[PDB]
Parts: structure tokens; C-alpha cells; sequence
């Protein structure tokens, strides 16, 4: 299982370029691909949505008429045709696998990232900049405009962790659900519209900061973000 | 008196109709076809027959613009489905494995298809012209005159599937014939040659007289009154091989006579 | 010479022992009780998808996953809520006859004439199913095969044995012999202590796990026996055999306690079944339909006849909730 | 309904689309069942489970050799069933004519036609001629039994080699002809174990076979 | 022989008091059989 994505560089302003992941290590054709920008004082931004079989394609409402997502199942590569470019693109761009069906896990892998320099939505909230804190239990907590209950009985909300150079990681999925290889440290609960995560002993590995994401409509919303500084 | 015969026809129609959902272990290819049949002699016989025993009783008009349209239409449909079954059986009988293979509901619908759109073809402009034109349709009194349609689609309704059905029962002889060279498995190879013997004579005797005399009476005038007393009588033969049909194809099979048995 | 007359007296002493146990029947104490009445069941759900006679079935221990097998090669994961598919995994032979879900949900196993149990797995980083280990040794073809946990599994085959494997080194730890004939179905205890098997030489055996000795051995049917199922309390058999007869058999009056026939039913029996409570048991038939008996009073409640070919499999969830239903005519159906 | 449980129906719709695809392969594919004792020569008629494939006139044949009571209710949809018997050892024939009787009246097996291969006809012409054994010692009956006048023996034969073949030959087909009411047909051929036109035998079969079973689809018989 | 012997060396019951434990065992457990709108899942 390994992503890595490729093209960047500096642009000039109403200028075009292409960006390319190459994918190994797995099925790639059975999997769903979704692109994420994020900004180096704005945080996590989602841009585009592709099928498993290019059936259904999803564009974010800032980015419609000017990016275009294709898929490549022969040769396991992903493209992101950008045109038109403006001083708000310049951001790390990141590529990220999913696969959906009855108890799986869709936002489980991330790449690495590139960079590229120019020249009715539910909102999620968070407050708090900083939480100073080895052996101490944090809580972090998260609050959204509409409910995020569904009929069926599952609560769609997603937690992730960035440290210092790194991807971000996913913890939780569906608010009770510790992902593969996450230590039983972590836990999350919650009901409506509050969520709270709670860390039982934290380690000198538990630094960085925790996102909230929805995944009840397009286009997917992310929170401000929470610092954890030991 | 004569009534009778469209109370035979009902019968004989839901009784075919019937004998294939509720019996049910039954192919949908070759199955699906013969309801389609009895549905459209069925609508021949309530549709077409009734009316025309009227106009025997008062030997005169009152319906002739739009009946002689649905009687068109529906013998033409009638045609079809029998010129369509006898190409069906000899693609089944000649090439076996393939036949095997092609076999699927998208056959049935498409020949379903196929045959109701020629059906329709003929019988539209028989009200068109009739409600700009009188005397097309009322002579001296509902007959078709004009012979811009006698001896056009005549030819297409009954004169080509004549040729191909014969074509087609000259060569499946042959081919069952051939084969028998080759005990159960030669036994059962006769009755098949028989029965299609049958139906090719009972279509051929029961369609052939009425188009000739139609033909006759157009391109040969020749006494019309006796061209007309014969046309009275012929054209209820052709009414007649309507609950025939449903029958002959039908009452061969040891399942359709018990399912008969014991439904009736 | 001397030693026929000694198991003939052996014999003659189990079946002198049984009788003097026999003081009452189950016809006598159950007077008291009233009848269920009648059952409706319909069809909720339809799945259709498979191009061939299917012949094994197994729940999940969720009441929502369910996997069944066809003669087509392929092994289907249904989601019986939304009918839609979760997986489909071809087979190296399409000649199969029994099919088993893990507890934990991780494995699935199947088997037939290949002489071969295969067992796969179904959460991979990877994404794809892939085959974990090929277990051999039986000389006949696998008829059942059902799970312990992730690491212990048992079959049954028609060269007369029953093993115990041991998946992690693929390697027969215990083997259970003692039947003439060849060996049909199995059902493991709630307990997870003893299991059953039927076999065509008309008999039934209780054997432990532990040791690998046969306990009991029951009699009384004139044919080959098609399925065994277990009461929930641990106590009690249920069987079917070809002479269109079920029998309920107790471990602790070693003998036979009722029989389920009647006089208009001459085919052969594929599967039992039970409820939660257990006084509803649940039979397939030849006839292209399923038979709903009172199991206290062998009266007749109810029957499903939405199938139209022979009926091979039968299951009921944990939570009792629903009964599927597996035929020839490549259809599933969900009762309740 | 939610997203995922979208993304979920287009997987499913997908699996059927790729199960719908892999049937109609399979479909061109005619399935044989070879049942037979030892020394008949199973192994040379077409030169757990055994396999084999060949191909005659574009029409792909698989071909199944199991190893009965049981494993054969699994065969029921197959096309034909071919049978080996050895005519060259009159000890056991009466075995293969027992084991012959018990698969025709199997009550899974009223549909299916069967092919019977009567093999190793040269060792019966050469005992027959040798006259070292008489199939009198075993079968009373062959002393009282004449030659039929519509045989066609192959030119050159001793007429004392057809009267043998054709008391087999009736012998076998005498159980066939006491019950089945026209729902299945006996094939029977003489072969050998030089004989290299067996494949045609059983194409032609086939085919007929199919014949029947679209005549009686028809309502024609 | 030996497999006749061990059998023979079974403690047994009563018939009445084991059809009495089934009959206990299905009365016990009545309430929660689904078989025998809104709470179904189907
Ligand atoms: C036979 C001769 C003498 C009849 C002369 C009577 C005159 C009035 C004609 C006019 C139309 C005729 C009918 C029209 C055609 C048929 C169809 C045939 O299947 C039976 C006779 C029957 C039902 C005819 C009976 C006689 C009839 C009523
Ligand atoms: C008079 C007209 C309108 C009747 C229509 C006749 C129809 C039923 C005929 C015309 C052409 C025919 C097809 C010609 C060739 C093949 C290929 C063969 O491998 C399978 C049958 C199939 C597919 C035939 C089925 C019957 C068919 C579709
Ligand atoms: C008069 C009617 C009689 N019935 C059959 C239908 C039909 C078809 C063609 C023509 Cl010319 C005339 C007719």
C-alpha cells in the first residue's frame, strides 16, 4: 500500500498544469479516489470526487469549470487537470483511497503530497487554538451545524491526526469505530450534534493537530483544527 | 345461429392464454409467443366479429371507416405470428447448437415487437382517406373500393408470407428427411413432418380463396353480384381460422392436453 | 466364534437397559399445552444473481451477512437488508457441497468433490480475497464443515471419518472413525464440547472433542440419514433420513422421544432446522416445498411453498428473526 | 439515502454486471459424464476428479472422470453419459449388465441419454474363431439364438462373429427398451482400441439429442 | 465388543423428566421467539 503523487512548481497567474499519483501495492480499480487541499493557514479543503468505475464525479463549488479528474485503471495512475489558475491554488495537494460497502472503512490511506505556488453546507465547528499538556487524559470536542444522525443508525464523522511532517492519519471512523493499528488509547462518543474524543494516556508521539470531517452531502466539510502542544 | 363460432373462439383464446401462467414450467422463448397470438385472435373476435353479423341482419350500414381498419390490422398481426412461428421452427431445427445458445426473452420481446409494428403499418390511413372521401368507403353499402389499396397491401399482408411460409416447409421436410438416415430417435422425426403437413394445409385452405376472389374482383372487371354473394361467404372463412390457429399448435403437446383437461 | 455372542449380549443388554427408562411419552405430558395455530410466513426479500443450483447455506453471527454456494463456481456475500452484494469469490472447482462462516466474521470455508477443505480471508490490506490455507488427507469427498474459532475446524466425508484440524500448521490433530458408511451432516454444540454426525448406515454418534471417543450411538431409522441439527439447550438431536421420516433423539434417555411423518409425504428430507425457543422445527423437503412442525406435539403449522425445484438449504438467524431458504432454481428467499 | 449507501449499490451493480458476463462463456460448453469398471478401456476412448477437454466442428466438449450412491445426483444436468463395457470377458458381463440396469433406473438420471461403447472387439472375434471358450457355457440362452435377416455385418466377417456381437449387443439393449417411455434414447457402437473416429460418434449424438429436446419444445411430438 | 461395553456404563433417566426439561426449556423462552411494522427489520 503506497501512494505517490507528482507534478507542482511555480505557475504564473492564468496558467495550466497537471498533476499525477501513481498507485501500488493494491487493487487500485476497486477503490475510490478523492483529491484534498490544504492550505498553509487554512487547513484541510476537499476538491473533487471520482468512482471506482468513473461512474459519478463531484467537484467542489469553488473549482467547478476549471478542474477536471480522470482515471487510468491499465496503468494505476490518477490525473487532476487544473486551468485558469488564481493566487487562492497555492496549496499542498493530497490524494487519498476509498472503498465503500457494509462495514468498511473509506478514508483509511493518504499520500504524500505535492506543492504548487501561483504568482445549505453543514459547518463544522471547533474552538479551541491550543490545549497545553505525558499520563494525562485530553478531551477534544467538535460541534456541527445539522444533525449528523441518518435513519439507518449510523453518524457519519471522522477523526484524523497530522504530526509534525507527516499525512494525516485516520483514528476513528462512524464516532466508535478505532481504525487498524490505532492503540486502544483512543476512544470517541458522542449523540446530535457534540463530539467529544478523549486520549486515556498520551505519549510523546500524541502531538499534532485533530480534524473533524462530515460525510452526510457533498461537498465534505472540515473543522478548524486542534492543537495539542505537550 | 352463427355466433357460435365467435363463442369457440373466446374459448379457445383463454383457454390458451390461460394454460401458460398459471400452468407456469414453461419456456418464455417459444411460450410468450403463442399468448401474443391468442391475445390477437382474441381481439379479433371481439372486435371484428359482433360487427359484422349486424350488417348481415339489416343487409345494410348501421363504424365501416374505423371497423375495416381494426379488422386489417388484426388479421395482419394474425399472419405474422403464424409466418413467424414457421421461420422459428426451421431456424430451431436445422442449426441446433445455436438456436440453444440465442434462446433468451430478447428474442421473444423483439419478435413481439417486430410483428405489432408491421401489423399497424397497414391500417392507418384506412380511416385517413375514409373521412375525406366517401365514396371510398360507401358504394351504392361498407366495402372497400378503392383498389390503391385492394391491390397494394394485400400483397404484403398475405401474398409474401405465402412464399416464405412454403419455402420454409419444403425445406424443413428436407431437412428431417435427411436426417432420419442417421429406433426412438426416427419415430419421433415422422409425427413432427406430419403435423407441420397440417398446418401449412389448414392455413393454405382456410386463407386462399378470399384474396383471389378480392384480386378477381377488382383486375377482372365479370358479374359483381357474384363476386360479391362469393366475397359474403369467403371472408367469414378467414374469421374463421382464427380459433383454429390457437388450437392446432396447441394440442399436441401432452402438458397443454392435460392442463385443458383439467382447467375445462 | 466367541466373540459375535459376546456383542450380541452386549446388545441385548443396551436394548434391555433403554426399555426400563421408557415411562412415559411426550404425546402423554404435552396435553396440557396448547397448539401454535397457524403460521404465515412471506417473502420479504428475493436475491437473485446466481446462474445455477445452489447447495449450501450459512448465516452470519450479525443476522445481516449471509454466503451461499452454486454450482457455478462462485461463492456470493449477500446484505440481506438492501439485497445488495458485498463480495464474490470464484472457486478453483465448481463442484461443491458445503459452504461455513467464522464466528468472528473473518473466514469463510468451503469444500467438495475436490477432496479439499479451503479456507479465505476476507479482510486484507489489500483490498482483494485471497486463499489462506488448502487442508487435505480425507480419501472421500467434504460433506460439512463447520468452525471452533479462527485457529480449529471439523469435517465430515463420505470415507466413513471425521478430523479435527488445526488451521495454523494445516495439520489433523484427532480423527474420528467408527461409521460403516459415508458420513452426511454435522452440528456442533453451543458449548463447543461434543458434536453429531449422521451417516448412510442409518445411525447417529455423540463424540467428544476433547478425547476423540465415540460416546453414543443411536439407531431407528430404515435409511440414509440427510441432516442433523441440535436443540439449543444442548440435550437433544433432530434428523432427517430418505424414508420421509424425522425422529428426536435425547442424550440423557439415550433412546427415541417422537417421530414427525405423514401419510402424504413420500420424498426424502435435505435439511432441519430449529427456532430459538425451539418448539417450531423447520424441514426441507423434495416435494419443492418447506414443512412447519410443532416439535412438542409433531402436528403440521404452517408450509412454504415458494420455490419451484428441490429445497437444499434452510437456516435461521441468531436473533430468530428471519428464515432463508436455498433451492435448484438459483433463487434465495428471506421468510418472516 | 446516504452516500455510501450509493457508492455501495454501484459496487453491487458492477459484481452483477461482471456475474452476468462470466454465464455466457459457460454456456458454450457441452458437459460429459464418463462412468465405467475397470478394464474397459475408460481411459482410451477420446485418445478427486479427473478432466478432460477436446474440440470437434467448433463445439467445445468437458469431459468428467469421478474416482455412487450419492456423488451422483450432482450430474443431473448434464448433457450425455458415456458407458464402457469390456464384450471380451464373459465372466463379468453380467456384472456391467447389473451396473448398467442400476444406472438407467436411477431416479436422478430419467432425462439424461446415455452412449454405450461395447469395446475390445478383436480379442471376441479372435476367442470366438479360436473356439477355446463358448459363450454357452455362461448364457443357455445363445444356443437357440439365429442371426437377424435385416443384419448388415461389414464385408469379409466370419458369420460367426455377428451372431456373437449382435447377442450383446441385444443383451444390453433389451434392459433399455423395458422402461424410460421415450424420454431418453441408447446410442449403442461397437469400437476398439485402435479406433480414431470416436469423437464424430459423439458430436452426432449431441446433436440429435438437442434435435429432440427443440422438436419436443416446439409441441411438435 | 469394548465399544458396546463402554456404552452399556451410561447413568440414564427418566423419559418423563427429560421431555419435562423440553417442555420447561420451550415455556421459559416463549417472550423471545419473533416467529411463534415497527420492529421489523424487513
Ligand atoms: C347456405 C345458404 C343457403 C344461406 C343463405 C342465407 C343468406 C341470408 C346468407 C347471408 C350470409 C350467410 C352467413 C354468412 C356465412 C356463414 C359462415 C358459415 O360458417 C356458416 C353459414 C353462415 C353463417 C351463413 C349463413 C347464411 C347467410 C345468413
Ligand atoms: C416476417 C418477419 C417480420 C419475422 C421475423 C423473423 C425473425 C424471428 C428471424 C429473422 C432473422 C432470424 C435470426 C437469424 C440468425 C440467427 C443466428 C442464430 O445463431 C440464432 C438465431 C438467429 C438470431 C435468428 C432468429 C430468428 C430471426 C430473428
Ligand atoms: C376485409 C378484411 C377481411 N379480414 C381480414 C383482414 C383484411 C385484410 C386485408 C384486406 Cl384487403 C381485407 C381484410
Amino acid at each position: 500500500v503506497q501512494l505517490v503523487e507528482s507534478g507542482g512548481g511555480l505557475v504564473q497567474p492564468g496558467g495550466s498544469r497537471k498533476l499525477s499519483c501513481s498507485a501500488s501495492g493494491f487493487a487500485f480499480s476497486s477503490f475510490g479516489m478523492h483529491w484534498v487541499r490544504q492550505a498553509p493557514e487554512k487547513g484541510l479543503e476537499w476538491v473533487a470526487y471520482i468512482s471506482s468505475g468513473s461512474g459519478t464525479i463531484y467537484y467542489a463549488d469553488t473549482v467547478k469549470g476549471r478542474f477536471t479528474i480522470s482515471r487510468d485503471d491499465p496503468k494505476n495512475t490518477l490525473f487532476l487537470q487544473m486551468t485558469s489558475l488564481r493566487s487562492e491554488d497555492t496549496a499542498m495537494y493530497y490524494c487519498v483511497r476509498s472503498i465503500y460497502y457494509y462495514g468498511s472503512s473509506p478514508f483509511d490511506f493518504w499520500g504524500q503530497g505535492t506543492t504548487l505556488t501561483v504568482s445549505s453546507d453543514i459547518v463544522m465547528t471547533q474552538a479551541t487554538s491550543s490545549v497545553p499538556v505525558p499520563g494525562e487524559s485530553v478531551s477534544i470536542s467538535c460541534r456541527s451545524s445539522k444533525s449528523l444522525l441518518h435513519s439507518n443508525g449510523n453518524t457519519y464523522l471522522y477523526w484524523f491526526l497530522q504530526r509534525p511532517g507527516q499525512s494525516p492519519q485516520l483514528l476513528i471512523y462512524r464516532m466508535s469505530n478505532l481504525a487498524s493499528g490505532v492503540p486502544d488509547r483512543f476512544s470517541g462518543s458522542g449523540s446530535g450534534t457534540a463530539f467529544t474524543l478523549t486520549i486515556s494516556r498520551l505519549e510523546a508521539e500524541d502531538v499534532g493537530v485533530y480534524y473533524c470531517m462530515q460525510h452526510l452531502e457533498y461537498p465534505l466539510t472540515f473543522g478548524a483544527g486542534t492543537k495539542l502542544e505537550l | 345461429s352463427i355466433v357460435i363460432i365467435i363463442i369457440m373462439t373466446i374459448g379457445g383464446n383463454i383457454l390458451v392464454i390461460m394454460a401458460v401462467s398459471m400452468e407456469k414450467k414453461l419456456h418464455n422463448a417459444t411460450n410468450y409467443f403463442l399468448m401474443s397470438l391468442a391475445i390477437a385472435d382474441m381481439l379479433v373476435g371481439l372486435l371484428v366479429m359482433p360487427l359484422s353479423l349486424l350488417a348481415i341482419l339489416y343487409d345494410y350500414v348501421w363504424l365501416c371507416p374505423v371497423w375495416i381498419s381494426l379488422d386489417v390490422l388484426f388479421s395482419t398481426a394474425s399472419i405474422m405470428h403464424l409466418c413467424a412461428i414457421s421461420l422459428d421452427r426451421y431456424v430451431a431445427v436445422r442449426s441446433p447448437v445455436e438456436h440453444s445458445r440465442f434462446n433468451s426473452r430478447t428474442k421473444a420481446i423483439m419478435k413481439i415487437a417486430i410483428v405489432w409494428a408491421i401489423s399497424i403499418g397497414v391500417s392507418v390511413p384506412i380511416p385517413v382517406i375514409g373521412l375525406r372521401d366517401e365514396e371510398k368507403v360507401f358504394v351504392n353499402t361498407c366495402v372497400l373500393n378503392d383498389p390503391n389499396f385492394v391491390l397494394i397491401g394485400s400483397f404484403v399482408a398475405f401474398f409474401i408470407p405465402l412464399t416464405i411460409m412454403v419455402i420454409t416447409y419444403c425445406l424443413t421436410i428436407y431437412v428431417l428427411r435427411r436426417q432420419a438416415l442417421m429406433m426412438q430417435a426416427i419415430n419421433n422425426e415422422r409425427k413432427a413432418s406430419k403435423v407441420l403437413g397440417i398446418v401449412f394445409f389448414v392455413f393454405l385452405i382456410m386463407w386462399c380463396p378470399f384474396f383471389i376472389t378480392n384480386i378477381l374482383s377488382v383486375l377482372c372487371e365479370c358479374n359483381q353480384k357474384l363476386m360479391e354473394k362469393l366475397l359474403n361467404v369467403f371472408v367469414w372463412i378467414g374469421y374463421v381460422c382464427s380459433g383454429i390457429n390457437p388450437l392446432v399448435y396447441t394440442l399436441f403437446n401432452k402438458i397443454y392436453r392435460r392442463a385443458f383437461s383439467n382447467y375445462l | 466364534d466367541q466373540l459375535r455372542q459376546e456383542a450380541e449380549q452386549l446388545k441385548n443388554q443396551i436394548r434391555d437397559a433403554r426399555k426400563a427408562c421408557a415411562d412415559a411419552t411426550l404425546s402423554q405430558i404435552t396435553n396440557n399445552i396448547d397448539p401454535v395455530g397457524r403460521i404465515q410466513m412471506r417473502t420479504r426479500r428475493t436475491l437473485r444473481g446466481h446462474l445455477a443450483k445452489i447447495y449450501a447455506m450459512h448465516w452470519g453471527t450479525d443476522s445481516r451477512l449471509l454466503v451461499s454456494a452454486s454450482q457455478d463456481g462462485k461463492l456470493i456475500i449477500w446484505d440481506s437488508y438492501t439485497t445488495n452484494k458485498v463480495h464474490a469469490i470464484p472457486l478453483r472447482s465448481s463442484w461443491v457441497m458445503t459452504c461455513a462462516y467464522a464466528p468472528s466474521g473473518n473466514y469463510v470455508a468451503c469444500g467438495g468433490l475436490d477432496n479439499i477443505c479451503s479456507i479465505y480471508n476476507l479482510k486484507t490490506r489489500e483490498g482483494n480475497v485471497r486463499v489462506s490455507r488448502e487442508l487435505a488427507g480425507h480419501t472421500g469427498y467434504l460433506s460439512c464443515c463447520r468452525f471452533l474459532d479462527d485457529n480449529q475446524i471439523v469435517t465430515s466425508s463420505g470415507d466413513t471419518t471425521c478430523a479435527l484440524w488445526d488451521i495454523e500448521t494445516g495439520q489433523q490433530t484427532t480423527t474420528f472413525t467408527g461409521h460403516t458408511g459415508d458420513v452426511m451432516s454435522l452440528s456442533l454444540a453451543p458449548d463447543t464440547r461434543l458434536f453429531v454426525s449422521g451417516a448412510c448406515d442409518a445411525s447417529a454418534k455423540l463424540w467428544d472433542v476433547r478425547e476423540g471417543m465415540c460416546r453414543q450411538t443411536f439407531t431407528g431409522h430404515e435409511s440414509d440419514i440427510n441432516a442433523i441439527c441440535f436443540f439449543p439447550n444442548g440435550n437433544a438431536f433432530a434428523t432427517g433420513s430418505d424414508d420421509a421420516t424425522c425422529r428426536l433423539f435425547d442424550l440423557r434417555a439415550d433412546q427415541e422421544l417422537m417421530t414427525y411423518s405423514h401419510d402424504n409425504i413420500i420424498c426424502g428430507i435435505t435439511s432441519v432446522s430449529f427456532s430459538k425457543s425451539g418448539r417450531l422445527l423447520l424441514a426441507g423437503y423434495d416435494d419443492f416445498n418447506c414443512n412447519v412442525w410443532d416439535a412438542l406435539k409433531a402436528d403440521r403449522a404452517g408450509v412454504l411453498a415458494g420455490h419451484d425445484n428441490r429445497v437444499s438449504c434452510l437456516g435461521v438467524t441468531d436473533d430468530g428473526m428471519a428464515v432463508a431458504t436455498g433451492s435448484w432454481d438459483s433463487f434465495l428467499k428471506i421468510w418472516n | 439515502v446516504s452516500a455510501e449507501d450509493k457508492a455501495a449499490a454501484e459496487r453491487s451493480k458492477m459484481i452483477d454486471k461482471n456475474l452476468r458476463e462470466d454465464g455466457e462463456k459457460a454456456r458454450r460448453t457441452l458437459r460429459l459424464l464418463l462412468l465405467g469398471a475397470d478394464n474397459s478401456g475408460k481411459s482410451t476412448i477420446v485418445k478427486g476428479i479427473f478432466e478432460t477437454k477436446f474440440q470437434v466442428d467448433k463445439v467445445n466438449f468437458h469431459m468428467f472422470d469421478v474416482g455412487r450412491r450419492k456423488w451422483i445426483q450432482c450430474f443431473n444436468d448434464v448433457t450425455a453419459i458415456i458407458f464402457v463395457v469390456d464384450s471380451s470377458d464373459y465372466n463379468r458381463l453380467q456384472e456391467a449388465l447389473n451396473d448398467f440396469k442400476s444406472i438407467w433406473n436411477n431416479r436422478w438420471l430419467r432425462t439424461i441419454s446415455v452412449i454405450l461403447f461395447l469395446n475390445k472387439q478383436d480379442l471376441l472375434a479372435e476367442k470366438v474363431l479360436a473356439g477355446k471358450s463358448k459363450i454357452e457355457d455362461y448364457f443357455p440362452e445363445f444356443a437357440r439364438y439365429t442371426t437377424p435377416e435385416d443384419a448388415t455385418p461389414e464385408p469379409g466377417e466370419d458369420p460367426r462373429v455377428t451372431r456373437a456381437k449382435y447377442f450383446i449387443r441385444k443383451e444390453f439393449v433389451d434392459i433399455s427398451t423395458a422402461s424410460g417411455d421415450g424420454r431418453h434414447i441408447c446410442y449403442p457402437h461397437f469400437t476398439c482400441a485402435v479406433d480414431t473416429e470416436n469423437a464424430r460418434r459423439i458430436f452426432n449424438d449431441c446433436k440429435d439429442i438437442i434435435l429432440q429436446m427443440n422438436l419436443r419444445e416446439y409441441n411438435l411430438v | 465388543v469394548e465399544q458396546l461395553k463402554m456404552e452399556a456404563n451410561i447413568d440414564r433417566i427418566k423419559v418423563s423428566k427429560a421431555a419435562a426439561d423440553l417442555m420447561a426449556y420451550c415455556e421459559a423462552h416463549a417472550k423471545e421467539d419473533p416467529l411463534l411494522a415497527s420492529e421489523n427489520p424487513f
